[PDB]
RNA sequence: UAUCUGGUUGAUCCUGCCAGUAGUCAUAUGCUUGUCUCAAAGAUUAAGCCAUGCAUGUCUAAGUAUAAGCAAUUUAUACAGUGAAACUGCGAAUGGCUCAUUAAAUCAGUUAUCGUUUAUUUGAUAGUUCCUUUACUACAUGGAUAUCUGUGGUAAUUCUAGAG
RNA sequence: UUCAUAAUAACUUUUCGAAUCGCAUGGCCUUGUGCUGGCGAUGGUUCAUUCAAAUUUCUGCCCUAUCAACUUUCGAUGGUAGGAUAGUGGCCUACCAUGGUUUCAACGGGUAACGGGGAAUAAGGGUUCGAUUCCGGAGAGGGAGCCUGAGAAACGGCUACCACAUCCAAGGAAGGCAGCAGGCGCGCAAAUUACCCAAUCCUAAUUCAGGGAGGUAGUGACAAUAAAUAACGAUACAGGGCCCA
């Protein structure tokens, strides 16, 4: 009614931020961004919970206006900036560099990267339009824009974009048969490298995914990022190689380590 | 008959803030309290440290006595903790002033004065003399 | 608002009030460890008696299966952990057993009165009431604790009280008094 | 803890229902209430009535400052430091409250927009404006309105006429 | 896809294409105070993007036949054309067609009907309740109509009528507590004209200003959690097994 949601409820907020439900009752909606508002992270839910660099808002704030804080280029000033998927957060202080990549379980986990690698954005391709004049542009994950691309880059497929200019050194073709990453859903950071396609007629389309346990997993398109060739990956993994154990295994884990 | 033993546990560099983000564990038998002013005094030695760039928050007394978590801070510099700290805990420490305004609801009373009327002040205070005149 | 404070009931009221033998077993447990309330029992009870649904639902579920496989043996795991169970029984049938009578036993209440330092249960509900029980470092006060198999050695006096170091009470302090000025 | 006991008879089996019993994250209420952590609370009846007070305003290095306002000392002649006040710019369509409507409507899940608009944020983005196109077009920058100063009118109020 | 886009022909009371701001203040020379030049904020059309928004498809709703046919005057159903709309369409209007829904419950009538998630309830299967912490939706006396704006048919925005009622010097004026407390009234039935923006968070030109949003307490036997109201003492007569009666 009337218009836009402009505050956000906690509890009314995305699973995978675990934040504490009882102390506060409004959650950080992020603003208008470049991800979905599902899939997107804001920088106070990082900053203040995953990293632990702050305790309360003001902090963050301080942390913020600062201008340490930078993310893909830029600083953004505000507090809510929507940080989705494969973007880099580069630290002015110490050099701390990160790429907001999932994990195993679909946290968004604090994974520890060097300028060499957090140089670097990895972006999926939403379309591929010809605009004015007669200009072929392409379109990355994360809302962004390059303008003339490589004339072989169709959807589906993923691109590297160097940050400091908005240019497209190289990209990963869609092929069964090349290490991929999911994204979304019950099945939610796992990786594989693509069995078979399924084309389908009139939306959903779905692809089987294999892991190196050999467990297949089926995954809608919309879900689907694709890192690189089957071995290499373009992006260094989290801890557990990302791939999704059985609980038993998990349990197994936990009664290996009880070293103090 | 006791001095107190304090170490720190879950020890942050910070360099955001420069501040060091760590929490305070103070064992304190037969002593009753920590006494906050004590903890930051002793805090010198620890991180080479000034009691002016020193700050505890939290120091929730744990069950039985004795053992007691907090959470500290200590900033690089005076400035740095004039800058980034909440006014209130500086307050508490005795570095800045207790900022005086005045009760919200006088507040809010001159604000809605404010509102329901327009101009400077020179304007009413003339129309004023004009009605108190005729 | 903010939501999700949840408050469980954690006892179980009996069906039928006056079916005697029940009432009268009750009163016998209550007897042999110390209650001030019957809801302590029906406490334990309740808790005995979700663990047994829970068992109930994991034999359901046919043998070696996943489900099975975890949650009953988390569930074994616990009870270790606590005590209750047995070392040489680990195989959800006894689970599924447990009676009344041990929960009863591995609590504070009992485990107190089990080595000795009180010589009557209503004395040891008495001094864990009064602060002169640690756990270990960590004063309790609490009668149905329930004392955890790694902690069943630790179970002594606490540093700050009487009979067990410290300092005479405001009695002794009386006593003393009274001594000086005679 | 898949449970029942009392009551039709002179006694008996039923059929039955009535009692009791147990819970309420369901009210009210009755006396009694030493504690601790937690904390629902004008929904039900009348989306009935409402006195007063208060719940949306806002400024940075950076849209306007000749407040006849402080400040001024080490930075201040076009201003240079804050900074009320008023315009311009946003925001007041969020939140909060409530359940009278409303029965394939809402709503739930579910598609779709190849059937559309989208301030804002994020990216990208107008080499091409002129008009017979050498006596030409301010681009090394073109014209009047409001804050306050005064005259007020009025039984009054987020009313405000006139002039500069 | 008649898509995107390109290309031609034109067309437009020719939409826009920066007559702005602060901190910086260097490169080279033809020495003009020249041409240059580094960030940073605002602003601006296009196309994506998210926050969205309307619509939308399928499937599912509580009672009643003491509700058997219903809708078509004043669109019911469909066609065709326009109009209107941000866009689709009976969404309007013109004109033709006579359909459409129903006994697999249409249409009526009720409700002590906001819809879910859910809640209570201890086999299984269900029952009954969801006004209420989250999500939708509705409404801001009652109906209506608009304005500004990206975004309302807003309600702490206006406009009128209806009803209830304030202040007046009677000519006129402001109204809307289903925001918070507070009062009246009703009733079985419900709290302080308390304090603070610190936390949570949104809003602003913006770290700084604000927010009875929010939190903190007062009241509080709503329910739930946890547990004190004694603890052992030496005795003085009898137990209960017994060295033997
Ligand atoms: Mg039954
Ligand atoms: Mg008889
Ligand atoms: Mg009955
Ligand atoms: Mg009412
Ligand atoms: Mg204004
Ligand atoms: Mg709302
Ligand atoms: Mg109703
Ligand atoms: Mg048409
Ligand atoms: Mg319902
Ligand atoms: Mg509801
Ligand atoms: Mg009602
Ligand atoms: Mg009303
Ligand atoms: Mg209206
Ligand atoms: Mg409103
Ligand atoms: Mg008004
Ligand atoms: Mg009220
Ligand atoms: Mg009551
Ligand atoms: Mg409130
Ligand atoms: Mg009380």
């Amino acid at each position: 009614a009337r218009g836009p949601k402009k505050h956000l409820k906690r509890l009314a907020a995305p699973h995978h931020w675990m934040l504490d439900k009882l102390s506060g009752c409004y959650a950080p909606r992020p603003s208008a961004g470049p991800h979905k508002l599902r899939e997107s992270l804001p920088l106070i839910v990082f900053l203040r919970n995953r990293l632990k660099y702050a305790l309360n808002g003001r902090e963050v704030k301080a942390i913020l206006m600062q201008r340490h804080v930078k993310v893909d280029g830029k600083v953004r000033t505000d507090t809510t900036f929507p940080a989705g998927f494969m973007d880099v957060i580069t630290l002015e202080a110490t050099n701390e560099n990160f790429r907001l990549v999932y994990d195993v379980k679909g946290r968004f986990a604090v994974h520890r990267i060097t300028d060499e690698e957090a140089s670097y954005k990895l972006a999926k391709v939403k379309k591929v339009q010809l605009g004015k004049k007669g200009i072929p542009y392409v379109v990355t994950h994360d809302g962004r824009t390059i303008r003339y691309p490589d004339p072989n880059i169709k959807v589906n497929d993923t691109v590297k974009v160097d940050l400091a200019t908005g240019t497209i050194t190289d990209f990963i073709k869609f092929d069964t048969g090349k290490l991929v990453y999911v994204t979304g859903g019950r099945n939610l950071g796992r990786v594989g490298t693509i069995v078979h396609r399924e084309r389908h007629e009139g939306g959903f389309d779905l692809v089987h995914i294999k892991d190196s346990l050999e467990n297949t997993f089926v995954t809608r398109l919309n879900n689907v990022f694709v890192i690189g060739e089957p071995g290499r990956p373009w992006i260094s993994l989290p801890k557990g190689k990302g791939i999704k154990l059985t609980i038993s295994e998990e349990r197994d884990r936990r009664r290996a380590q009880h070293g103090l | 008959s006791d001095a107190i033993t304090i170490r720190t546990r879950k020890v942050i560099s910070n360099p955001l803030l420069a501040r060091k983000q760590f929490v305070v564990d103070v064992l304190h038998p037969n002593r009753a309290n920590v006494s906050k002013d004590e903890l930051r005094e002793k805090l010198a030695e620890a991180y080479k440290a000034e009691k002016d760039a020193v700050s505890v928050f939290g120091f929730r007394t744990q069950y039985g006595g004795g053992k007691s978590t907090g959470f500290g801070l200590v900033y690089n510099s005076v400035a740095d903790a004039k800058k980034f700290e909440p006014a209130y805990r500086l307050v508490r420490y005795g570095l800045a002033e207790k900022v005086e305004k005045a009760s919200r609801q006088q507040r809010k009373q001159r604000k809605n004065r404010g509102k329901k009327i327009f101009g400077t002040g020179k304007s009413i205070a003339k129309k004023a003399a004009r009605r108190n005149a005729d | 608002p903010r939501a999700p404070r949840t408050y469980s009931k954690t006892y179980s009221t009996p069906k039928r009030p006056y079916e005697s033998a029940r009432l009268d077993a009750e009163l016998k447990l209550a007897g042999e460890y110390g209650l001030k309330n019957k809801r302590e029992i029906y406490r334990i009870s309740f808790q005995l008696s979700k663990i047994r649904r829970a068992a109930r639902d994991l034999l359901t579920r046919d043998e070696k299966d996943p489900k099975r496989l975890f949650e009953g043996n988390a569930l074994i795991r616990r009870l270790v952990r606590i005590g209750v169970l047995s070392e040489d029984k680990k195989k959800l049938d006894y689970v599924l057993a447990l009676k009344v009578e041990d929960f009863l036993e591995r609590r504070l209440q009992t485990q107190v009165y089990k080595l000795g330092l009180a010589k009557s249960v209503h004395h040891a509900r008495v001094l864990i009431s009064q602060r002169h029980i640690a756990v270990g470092k960590q004063i309790v006060n609490i009668p149905s604790f329930m004392v955890r198999l790694e902690s069943e050695k630790h179970i002594d006096f606490a540093r700050t009280s009487p009979f067990g170091g410290a300092r005479p009470g405001r009695v002794a302090r009386k006593r003393a008094a009274a001594a000086g000025g005679e």
